[PDB]
């Protein structure tokens, strides 16, 4: 309940960007691997 | 008075030459000596070419079209067999590439069964 | 419309910025979402490709803005 | 002779004849009259005012903004019974051409 | 350019030049045209006079009772046309008065017209019926100038002399005229110069020495004389505003 | 100062000690509120006239702003007296826009957003289309062209120090791949601080910003580069062109792209002219004195569709030549001498021993040629034969040959053109 | 309606010239024409050219 | 003089400098030949 700038900053950064495999930084079975992330 | 001449700059404008409001590619509606939607430069980057049924076309227009399923290998303007015109020396760097798309379509149709 | 009249709200309480307007944009799920993609590739299917995949991550975002919106 | 080109036009005619007329009457004689009311209002309360701040022997008489102010009276009066008036046209045009069509 | 005319504009570095198509302006640092006005015959115009409070428009002066006001700015386009009731005008001069009304604590004297919200006019263009915000006819050459910073409502007077009798007649806001009858009309003494030592106070000047004083201070001193001038102004146009809608 | 001269004596008046630290922190706060009142009274003459010697002041007056109200309260006054003062048409286009460009800088060195430019712009800009030829002087401002180009074709006299203090101005200055995606993605972040955006901190997209569209400027961009181009790049160009291309493409109607689109051509053009002369010159043994441009017509804007001139018989051999060699070269494609446009280095020797070198036109050199002697025998020749032999009208041939008079090349005696061989004045 | 407001029209213009324009003219002075040159010429006669 | 062309009429510029504590002022004098 303060509004901090810092703590808002951070928690920008991980709520965008979404990283991961892909981007930078037999078919049920790639579905499962989807899935998972 | 000795008239010398030193240096000349002359200024020459290029045009193609069609063996004869209707000097536009019959596909992308644009000049001849225009570009195609698809080039950004004109003359080597985006050549004309000459069928048989004397239709004029951009190189990568009718190519494009050509390589359309719904094309049959047919011009777009006579629906007749899209082939170039022989002796003409603006197609001759042109002749292997357009050969190979209308025989590909053709086997791909004789596959179909249509 | 709910969100505008909130962020007036918000102002009328502390404002001195224009943190809580783009935090509510952030965080809103009845708009569409402003996105940031990498794309680190020149290809017109990869970059489709790509940018699908941050689409559908960004339908997850939309889906769990429920927890911040209360 | 009416056909139905000029049935269209008797009713696009007509109700402009009569919406756009109300819509005059509202927006600009209400309005202007009141306006005029109260700036002649101030017009007879300045000249009575110098009546007795100068003391001047010579005195203009005032019947001449009295006769304004109840003509001006009289208008705001007459065109309300007007704007009442095409208020009840409006009723007996729309139920003619209903049954006309 | 060579004339014994040109009357330099105090404000601008601009000046009014006489030739024969019409009345000419010329900047003076560049000798530039910038505006003509038409004009049929020079003998015909009296005077012509420039705008002493902006200088953005220009006066001229017609002998037969007409008062023709163009502005520069505009390429010289014609702004207003004015009118006085049988009157044979020699020299006429231009003056705006801008009014002071500092809010003060003994004037109870509340407003309550800015209150009422303003009028609009009915025009019908060849599509359909449009209607536009209410702008007063004399309006738009006595709007609030956008340069003006000091947007102090400006009185409009203009003071005109009859030839031949010595006739003085003032003219408030383009509307309203005031007749003064002079006493000394025993000699035919044709005016030589108009000079104005301050708003609202003139020096009139003949040929045989003897100076005559117009004096508006004891009505701009007046704060409800000038509301009274104002008053009767309004009631005229209004009356002709609902007339012109009724026709 | 103020404190040395009167606060010991307004200490012993009050009683109150010398020390009184609160007292003098709300005097300087009132002294620091009267310096903001008088610079806001005078900002007009602080940043039209005293620019850029008043700059330092407008940095410390950076410091105190903070309200909404100073913002609307500096620009309502700055923008009521420049429209008062400048935005007058008795003032002179080009010191108005010099001078409303010298207030672009200060108010954006003042404000490192840009708002205030924004609405200073969006209030400002109608005022601008008022005036006409506005258009072409910035525009010839912009790409820096010499004064002789511009008096050629404007009628209005333009002041030479005006000129030279805007491209002053105009020229001021002084406003692996994974690696960065973890730094500077996080770092954007690390950082960070809450109509359009339109407050670029450039000012050639505040001067941009006067057109409705950027296509008459870059369709005139276009005609003059063409002109510079048939003339003959300058580096300097290249900066302007760089300017240009970078902002059109960030932003990204049709049309747009049409006169976005063949810029690049008579860039290719030219530099397919630079190349293609060189391999002409291997091939076929060609004069290296000739250096043909060839160029797509229809990007040019050049109509090609009373100019039946006859080139010199030498001249016109070597050019069809080039022709020849063209057509064999790329094949389907015909070329055409664009009569009109080219331009000649000569070098006119006299008996007296005088050697004058001068760049004329095609139509130029055709006419002095005919007065080229190779017997050494006077020619002197009238106007009609010059006309038969150049198929040239005569009110046109009368203002070719009015240039050679000019240049002290031809004299005019009783209606025959003779060659003024003996000059008796020192050159 | 005509004629209602020509006859307010026609009796605003008589209001302004039987009231308004006493009104104004008294607070109106117009200073009698006077020698000022006399003092100090008294045995020429003037001409005033501007 | 300000002389308009050879064939043109001739008006004065009296360019009066009468010293009105430090200031003058400008007269210009027409040609109306008597
Ligand atoms: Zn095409
Ligand atoms: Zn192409
Ligand atoms: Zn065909």
């Amino acid at each position: 309940a303060s509004g901090d700038l810092e703590v808002l900053r951070r928690v920008k950064y991980l709520h965008e960007v979404a990283s991961g495999p892909y981007s930078d930084l037999s078919d049920p079975t790639a579905y499962l691997e989807d899935k998972k992330d | 008075m000795k008239v010398k001449i030193n240096e000349v700059h002359s200024v020459f404008a290029w045009s193609w030459h069609i063996p004869s409001d209707e000097d536009v590619c019959g596909i992308c509606r644009a000049s001849y000596n225009g570009t195609c939607p698809s080039c950004k430069f004109p003359g080597d980057q985006c050549p004309l070419v000459i069928g048989l049924c004397h239709h004029n076309f951009h190189d990568h227009c009718i190519y494009r079209w050509l390589d359309t399923p719904t094309s049959k290998g047919l011009c777009p303007m006579c629906r007749q067999t899209f082939q170039l015109q022989k002796g003409l020396a603006i197609n001759d760097a042109h002749v292997q590439k357009f050969v190979e798309i209308v025989s590909r379509r053709r086997e791909e149709m004789i596959e179909e069964g249509v | 419309d709910e969100g505008r009249s909130l962020k007036l709200n918000a102002g009328l309480i502390f404002s001195e910025d224009k943190r809580f307007t783009h935090v509510v944009s952030l965080l809103a799920y009845y708009r569409p979402t402003k996105t940031q993609f990498f794309t680190t590739k020149t290809e017109y299917a990869q970059i489709l490709a790509q940018k699908k995949y941050f689409a559908k991550i960004m339908a997850l975002r939309t889906c769990t803005n429920g927890v911040g919106w209360g | 002779s009416v056909g139905e080109k000029n049935f269209k036009r008797w009713k696009y005619l007509g109700c402009e004849a009569y919406q756009k007329t109300v819509q005059i009457l509202t927006l600009i004689f209400v309005p202007a009259c009141e306006r005029i009311i109260i700036y002649v209002e101030k017009l007879r309360a300045i000249l009575q005012a110098f009546s007795i701040q100068n003391k001047l022997s010579y005195t203009s008489d005032l019947t001449a903004v009295e006769v304004l102010l109840k003509s001006s009276q009289k208008l705001l009066t007459m065109t309300l019974n007007s704007i009442i008036g095409l208020g009840r046209d409006e009723t007996l045009f729309e139920k003619f051409f209903i049954w006309f069509n | 350019i060579n004339d014994y005319f040109i009357d330099y504009n105090p404000l601008f570095p601009i000046f009014a030049t006489r030739i024969a198509k019409g009345l000419a302006i010329y900047r003076v640092s560049d000798h530039a045209r910038l505006a003509v006005i038409p004009i049929r015959n020079i003998n015909l115009v009296a005077n012509y006079d420039w705008d002493t409070t902006t200088g953005k428009f220009l006066s001229i002066f017609f002998k037969d009772g007409t008062i023709r006001i163009h502005d520069i700015f505009k390429d010289g386009r014609l702004v207003s046309f004015l009118r006085i009731p049988s009157t044979k005008i020699s020299k006429g001069i231009w003056d705006r008065i801008p009014l002071r009304y500092e809010p003060n604590n003994r004037d109870f004297a509340c407003n309550i017209i800015d209150d009422l919200p303003k009028l609009i006019r009915f025009v019908k263009d060849s599509k359909r019926i449009n209607i536009v915000p209410y702008t007063q006819p004399n309006s738009l050459w006595r709007g609030p100038d956008e340069d003006d910073l000091d947007s102090n409502e400006k009185l409009d007077v203009h003071v005109v002399f009859n030839e031949g009798n010595d006739k003085i007649t003032v003219f408030f806001n383009g509307d309203y005229a005031v007749f003064l009858s002079v006493d000394n009309i025993e000699n035919e003494n044709s005016l030589k110069s108009i000079i104005k030592v301050q708003d609202g106070f003139y020096q009139c000047f003949y040929e045989d020495g003897t100076v005559q004083t117009l004096n508006l201070g004891p009505l701009l001193q007046s704060k409800s004389s000038v509301n009274l001038l104002n008053y009767i102004m309004v009631i005229k146009e209004l009356i002709g505003y609902m007339l012109t809608h009724l026709e | 100062k103020f404190i040395n001269q009167y606060w010991s004596q307004f200490s012993k008046l009050v009683g109150c000690p010398e020390d009184d630290h609160e007292l003098t922190t709300t005097v300087f706060n009132c002294f620091e509120s009267n310096f903001l009142r008088i610079r806001t009274n005078e900002i007009f003459d602080i940043c039209v006239l005293a620019y850029p010697d008043s700059k330092v002041t407008l940095l410390e007056l950076r410091k105190i702003m903070k309200d909404f109200k100073d913002y609307t309260n500096i620009v309502t006054t700055f923008l009521s007296d420049f429209k008062k003062y400048i935005l007058n048409p008795s003032v002179t286009t080009v010191d108005a826009l010099l001078r409303y460009v010298k207030t672009i800088k200060a108010f954006l060195v003042l404000d490192p957003t840009g708002r205030c430019l924004h609405s200073i712009t969006t209030f400002v800009k109608p005022y601008f289309q008022e005036r006409k030829h506005l258009v072409n002087v910035l525009l010839y401002a912009m790409l820096d062209l010499p004064e002789e180009e511009l008096k050629e074709k404007i009628n209005f006299n333009v002041d030479m120090k005006a000129l030279l203090s805007l491209v002053d101005t105009l020229h001021d200055s002084d406003i692996i791949r994974h690696a960065m995606l973890y730094e500077h993605i996080l770092n954007y972040y690390i950082a960070w601080v809450p109509k359009s955006s339109y407050i670029k901190t450039n000012l050639f997209e505040v001067l941009l910003d006067l057109f409705e569209s950027r296509e008459f400027f870059i369709s005139e961009f276009r005609n003059l580069l063409t002109d510079r181009l048939f003339t003959l790049l300058d580096e300097k160009w290249t900066r302007c062109l760089k300017l240009i291309r970078e902002k059109i493409v960030k932003f990204t109607a049709d049309a747009d792209q049409s006169n976005l689109n063949s810029i690049d051509v008579m860039l290719w053009d030219i530099k397919c002219s630079e190349e293609l002369c060189r391999k002409m010159h291997e091939v076929a043994g060609l004069d290296p004195i000739i250096f043909p441009k060839f160029i797509s017509l229809l990007y040019w804007k050049y109509n090609c569709d009373d100019l039946a001139f006859h080139l010199p018989i030498d001249l016109e051999r070597e050019l069809q030549k080039y022709s020849d060699i063209y057509s064999q070269l790329k094949p389907g494609r015909k070329l055409q001498l664009c009569k009109d446009k080219g331009k000649v280095e000569i070098q006119l020797a006299f008996k007296d021993g005088r050697k004058l070198v001068l760049d004329v036109s095609l139509e130029q050199c055709s006419v002095i040629n005919q007065f080229d002697s190779p017997n050494d025998e006077p020619i002197c020749l009238s106007l009609e034969q010059l006309s038969e032999s150049l198929n040239i009208a005569p009110p046109r041939l009368t203002h070719l040959l009015d240039f050679w008079i000019q240049k002290g090349v031809l004299l005019k005696e009783n209606g025959t053109y003779s060659v003024i061989e003996h000059s008796e004045m020192d050159f | 309606y005509r004629d209602l407001i020509n006859s307010m029209s026609d009796m605003e213009k008589d209001i302004a010239q039987s009231n308004v324009n006493s009104h104004i003219q008294q607070h109106i002075l117009v200073d009698l024409k006077t020698d000022v040159f006399a003092q100090k010429y008294p045995s020429s006669q003037i001409n005033l050219l501007d | 003089y300000i002389r308009e062309n050879r064939e043109n009429d001739d008006f004065i510029a009296c360019t009066a400098k009468v010293s009105v504590d430090g200031r003058s002022a400008s007269l210009v004098f027409p040609k109306e030949k008597q």
